[PDB]
């Protein structure tokens, strides 16, 4: 089944080779925008006051 | 020869994919994120130390309420802790003690276990008798099991060492879908936040994006030079990060369909066992075989901190849903919670 | 009446040796206890015994500065009448507990090594606690009578806290010393010799005669016996000789020689509390790994 | 799951008696056990409690030194031995199970009753309205009130609501003032503040008629509230 | 203890009972002999079980102990990704057939199951997880070897082989060759044994090897080495 085995690879490559791709700059901008719009909601980045976290002691 | 023709067709298609990937690259994350202020120094201190296991700890998963936690050890024990008070809520003994996996149901009624016995055991927590019974025993894999990632109370994914992934309906107890295409063992799993797609990373130094509802691969990502042991989604579900055996983490992008960033250092040579993302997606936490964990500024690749409190390899690492604390579990049978 | 003449030696050399011993042995015991508590938290059946031995050594060393001040500052005791009795009690109470703890560890080693798979109760964590409690009780019961008959007095305008062998009531002291020696040193000596000789004999006959471990263990077992004998035998022998010689009618010079021998023999016990630490914690792999773990964590 | 109680009967003033619970259908060793007595025509009254593993034991002030609580895990039996019975011990005794951990539901299953007939500070909880006339298909409200405040420093408010139908053992509805016991229809809802609480039945039916009790679980005396009878 | 509600002390009690049960189980499971059974395609890993996919477990008791044997023969996955799970087993029992010095495998070409067993033994011995784990080497199927060495000499198993053609010398040569490849002789040594078909010599040899292994692990926990 070697002929039948090295034939699903061709179909998979055809499926993977026909998708739309956006530029790396736009993806980088989107990632940075998401990381910046949620900065204040990250207790690990900006620690909360000692009277607000539940692991005080 | 028809085999030769098919091989040439495959090579031509790979070349076309590479050219298409290259043609869409105009800048880089390091060349764009060049003017933002650095995070600084991330200093964390241990606040809890959950003891009681008497052997290596191989997996751990947080509860959805960010207070209850589950841990699996090789002494044949699944322990469910209350992290706030360190009390032992539950202790479940396993039929087989060769376990490297843990899963907590999103609703909180069930837990899932698996290991070298090729069987996924589903335990029911809320019984009318005060016990913890074995609700199900899913079988059908021909290799060890390494990740579960519950979907609903009645659907579970599985990644196994026979180069296949599976989607099981728990009620019936049989495989609903099978994902094939990896050429090596698979030790990873991570679902999208909306739970329609997921990614797996295998031992052939490649990762694949599977669609749950159709059972077919969409994209394949390469670039590593060794086996991949960890994987996680970016919080918005449009990128992911992988950790391997060459002392390197890598951030890949779904939409551009190519690598975005590389996280490595000169004096790090060990492997990587776990990967997790902060709540906002700015910090990447990776546990190493140096017995410690590192924090990377995800948008600049600069190391921002080190968590060193374990006497042996760090095998499991997780972050709560609201991002309050990070739990690390190592092979010295100790879990630590850092804030 | 053959007045004492060893005034230069006691006030010149004893404080120096005692100070050296205290200075070297106090921080070492503190570090050992801290390492046992922190980096070796899940305790086995041997770490408990080692920790108790370290505690006895620390308690013994805490009483040294009083004697160092006493010998250095002439021969006058100023800390009080009760302090004399308490310090002379603590010296013997923490000196006769080390012997019993070494005997208990020797018995445990015998049981574990010569019956490797026939005594499964020794490895439990309760047997060590029970044995340590018994050792503490026996030592306290044996040493309280010493508190009952130690003398602090005003010999020739001084304020002298006399030792056990030079107090007033001699007959009672002679018999109590003989009894205490017989039931607290000779018997542990016999037990230790038997156990550490049978272990040595066993470690030579077996499957693998030549090994990296079966030779190191047999080398260390002779060192343990040598330390025990050398440090403990002369002290008790000379105590008995001096106490007996007091009653008889001997020349002043001979009594002075016996006093000199006893005085120089008494720091050998402090050399023993050095050797216990050196030979029982420093040459153990687990303690070395625990110590190196802290340094590795601190560096990273 | 069931608890069957044996003992009871007629006794003389001054004597001894023994009551037993046989429990079948659950892991008896993991549940702490309570004996709770109800007077012939009065509300429930806590009597005694024994922990899991017999580690902790508590008795009511009224019955102390003359009552004893005992456990038998191999045989799955719970014993109460009573000595020197007065005329105030004439009541009906119930056997209750309670398992305690993060998120559990104590007091969920109440056994049947066994009757004893002898022939001859503490938080105060108030139920103002003794009787309420109601009709099916409407909305009703029942309110309790405690002398102290049941809101602990960890955020948990310990208040429980029970329903006793005309001739049945009480059934748990609400635990910790806002949670719903398993098997209870969603129309039952409870809320309130640190001192004043309430219970809401959105749509009444013909099976909701009975007596409702409020109980506190802050301090171990475990005072109960009076009855609020609902009638057609 | 002075700031806990009535429902929190009971939770602490339950946690303490759980801890006590865990400690008792750990004490029970710390005095169990663990053996990892390794071999080749067909070397004797089945018949050895007569004495008494994924993991296969066997339990038995010889004198008063609880021996457990773990067999991994159906695990067709990558050995490097799970072999570290067995770091800590009391002993590794390696079975080698003595009649495989002249048999080819399905690959044909130039194969010899003796050499493949040699590579597997070398890889297991020099593993970083088994630097202090005792190895008991069994040389099974000795009666057939006899027959084979009468007609067929030890010609095609080692090109440099020189000496007489007899059972004893050839067996000694094979044993010494297998005792090689262990570059840790200072702190490790093999327990070789030519299996005899009596069903009681093998268990005695395993018991003696396990006893010595436990003796050399009770010299390190008690500070004597
Ligand atoms: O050594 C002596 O002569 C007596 C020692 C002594 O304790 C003293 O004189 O106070
Ligand atoms: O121990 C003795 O017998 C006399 C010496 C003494 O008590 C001491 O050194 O403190």
């Amino acid at each position: 089944a070697s002929i039948a085995q090295a034939r699903k690879l061709v179909e998979q490559l055809k499926m993977e080779a026909n998708i739309d791709r956006i530029k790396v700059s736009k993806a980088a901008a989107d990632l940075m925008a998401y990381c910046e719009a949620h900065a204040k909601e990250d207790p690990l980045l900006t620690p909360v006051p000692a009277s607000e976290n539940p692991f005080r002691e | 020869s028809e085999l030769d023709q098919l091989r040439q067709e495959a090579e031509q298609l790979k070349n076309q994919i590479r050219d298409a990937r290259k043609a869409c690259a105009d800048a880089t994350l390091s060349q764009i994120t060049n003017n933002i202020d650095p995070v600084g120094r991330i200093q964390m201190r241990t606040r809890r130390t959950l003891r009681g296991h008497l052997a290596k700890i191989y997996a751990m998963h947080w509860g959805t309420d960010s207070r209850l936690l589950v841990s699996a050890s090789q002494d044949g024990k699944l322990i469910i802790w209350d992290s706030y008070t360190t009390n032992k809520v539950h202790a479940i003994p396993l039929r087989s003690s060769w376990v490297m996996t843990c899963a907590y149901a999103p609703s909180g009624n069930y837990v899932a276990c698996g290991g070298l016995d090729n069987i996924c055991s589903i335990y029911n927590l809320k019984t009318r008798e005060g016990n913890v019974r074995v609700s199900r025993e899913l079988a059908g894999h021909t290799g060890y099991l390494s990740c579960c990632r519950f979907l609903d109370d009645n659907q579970i994914v599985t990644s196994s060492g026979d180069t296949t992934c599976a989607l099981w309906d728990i009620e019936t107890g049989q495989q609903t879908t099978t994902f094939t295409g990896h050429t090596g063992d698979v030790m990873s799993l991570s679902l999208a936040p909306d739970t329609r797609l997921f990614v797996s990373g295998a031992c052939d130094a490649s990762a694949k994006l599977w669609d749950v509802r159709e059972g077919m691969c969409r994209q394949t990502f390469t670039g590593h030079e060794s086996d991949i042991n960890a994987i996680c989604f970016f919080p918005n579900g449009n990128a992911f990060a992988t950790g391997s055996d060459d002392a390197t983490c890598r951030l890949f992008d779904l939409r551009a369909d190519q690598e975005l960033m590389t996280y490595s250092h000169d004096n790090i040579i060990c492997g990587i066992t776990s990967v997790s993302f902060s709540k906002s997606g700015r910090l990447l936490l990776a546990g190493y075989d140096d017995f410690n964990c590192n924090v990377w500024d995800a948008l600049k690749a600069d190391r921002a901190g080190v968590l060193a409190g374990h006497d042996n390899r760090v095998s499991c690492l997780g972050v709560t849903d609201d991002g309050m604390a990070v739990a690390t579990g190592s092979w010295d049978s100790f879990l630590k919670i850092w804030n | 009446n053959c007045t004492d003449e060893n005034i230069p030696l006691k006030m010149h050399y004893l404080p120096v040796i005692y100070g050296i011993i205290f200075l070297v042995g106090f921080p070492g015991n503190a570090v050992v206890i801290s390492t046992y508590i922190f980096k070796m938290r899940p305790w086995k059946s041997s770490t408990i015994i080692m920790l108790n031995l370290a505690c006895t050594d620390l308690l013994y060393l805490t009483s040294l500065p009083f004697l160092i001040h006493y010998y250095a500052s002439g021969e006058n005791w100023i800390f009080g009448d009760f302090m004399c009795k308490f310090i002379r009690f603590s010296f013997h109470f923490n000196l006769y507990s080390s012997i019993l703890f070494l005997t208990c560890f020797s018995i445990f080693r015998y049981c574990v090594i010569i019956h490797p798979m026939s005594c499964f109760s020794i490895h439990k964590t309760r047997c060590a606690v029970v044995a340590c409690a018994v050792v503490w009780i026996i030592s306290l019961v044996a040493v309280i009578p010493m508190t009952f008959l130690i003398t602090s007095t005003n010999r020739t305008n001084r304020s002298a806290c006399l030792d056990l062998t030079s107090s007033d009531e001699l007959n009672t002291i002679k018999w109590y010393n003989l009894i205490l020696t017989a039931t607290t040193f000779c018997l542990p000596l016999v037990i230790v010799t038997l156990c550490y000789t049978t272990i040595i004999h066993t470690l030579t006959h077996g499957l693998q005669t030549d090994s990296c471990l079966k030779q190191k263990a047999r080398r260390l077992t002779i060192l343990l016996l040598l330390a025990f004998y050398v440090c403990f035998l002369p002290f008790h022998i000379l105590r008995v000789i001096r106490i007996e010689s007091r009653l008889l009618s001997i020349s002043c010079s001979i009594e002075n020689q016996i006093h000199e021998a006893y005085i120089v023999s008494r720091p050998l016990a402090a050399l023993n509390t050095f050797g216990n630490l050196l030979l029982y914690v420093v040459v153990s792999d687990n303690f070395q790994q625990a110590v190196c773990s802290t340094v590795r964590c601190k560096v990273s | 799951v069931q608890l069957v109680e044996s003992g009871g009967g007629l006794v003389q003033p001054g004597g001894s008696r023994k009551l037993s619970c046989s429990a079948s259908g659950f892991a008896f060793s993991s549940f702490g056990m309570h004996w709770v007595r109800q007077a012939p025509e009065k509300g429930l009254e806590w009597v005694a409690y024994i922990s899991s593993g017999s580690g902790t034991i508590y008795y009511a002030d009224t019955v102390k030194g003359r009552f004893t609580i005992s456990r038998d895990d191999p045989k799955n039996t719970l014993f109460l031995q009573m000595t020197s019975l007065r005329s105030e011990d004439t009541a009906m005794y119930y056997c209750v199970r309670s398992i305690y951990y993060y998120g559990s539901s104590p007091f969920d299953f109440w056994g049947q009753g066994t009757t004893l007939t002898v022939s001859s500070s503490d938080i105060v909880m108030t139920q103002a309205t003794s009787s309420v006339p109601v009709t099916p298909g409407e909305s009703v409200s029942i309110s309790c009130r405690s002398s102290k405040s049941l809101l602990h420093s960890n955020g948990n408010t310990y208040l429980y609501w029970f329903l006793q139908r005309p001739g049945q053992s009480p059934q748990l509805l609400i635990y910790r003032m806002s949670n719903l016991a398993s098997g209870v229809p969603d129309r039952f809802s409870g809320s309130g503040s640190g001192t004043a609480f309430t219970l809401t039945i959105s749509r009444l039916e013909a099976e909701d008629v009975g007596v409702y009790y409020c109980m506190q679980h802050l301090e171990y005396p475990l005072t109960f509230g009076a009855g609020t009878k609902l009638e057609l | 203890g002075c700031t806990l509600s009535a429902e929190d002390k009971a939770a602490v009690e339950r946690s303490k009972m759980i801890d006590r049960n865990l400690r008792e189980d750990g004490e029970k499971a710390a005095r169990e002999v663990k053996l990892l059974l390794l071999g080749a395609g067909e070397s004797g890993k089945s018949t050895i079980v007569k004495q008494m996919t994924g993991i296969v477990e066997t339990h038995f008791t010889f004198k008063d102990l609880h021996f457990k044997m773990f067999d991994v023969g159906a695990q067709r996955s990558e050995r490097k990704k799970w072999i570290h799970c067995f770091e800590g087993v009391t002993a590794i029992i390696f079975c080698v057939a003595l009649s495989d010095y002249d048999l080819v495998l399905a690959e044909d070409e130039e194969m010899n199951r003796m050499h493949e067993s040699m590579k597997l033994f070398d890889s297991i011995c020099n593993n970083k997880w088994f630097t202090d784990t005792s190895i008991i080497l069994f040389l099974n199927k000795k009666d057939l070897f006899e027959e084979k060495i009468k007609k067929s000499p030890l010609t095609i198993c080692y090109p440099e082989y020189a000496g007489s053609n007899t059972y004893e010398e050839a067996a000694a040569y094979i044993q010494c060759q297998f005792e090689d490849l262990n570059k840790r002789k200072d702190t490790k040594e093999i327990y070789t044994h030519f299996t005899c078909s009596t069903d009681t010599e093998n268990i005695r040899f395993v018991f003696a090897a396990v006893k010595d292994t436990i003796l050399q692990l009770n010299l390190k926990e008690y500070n004597l080495v």
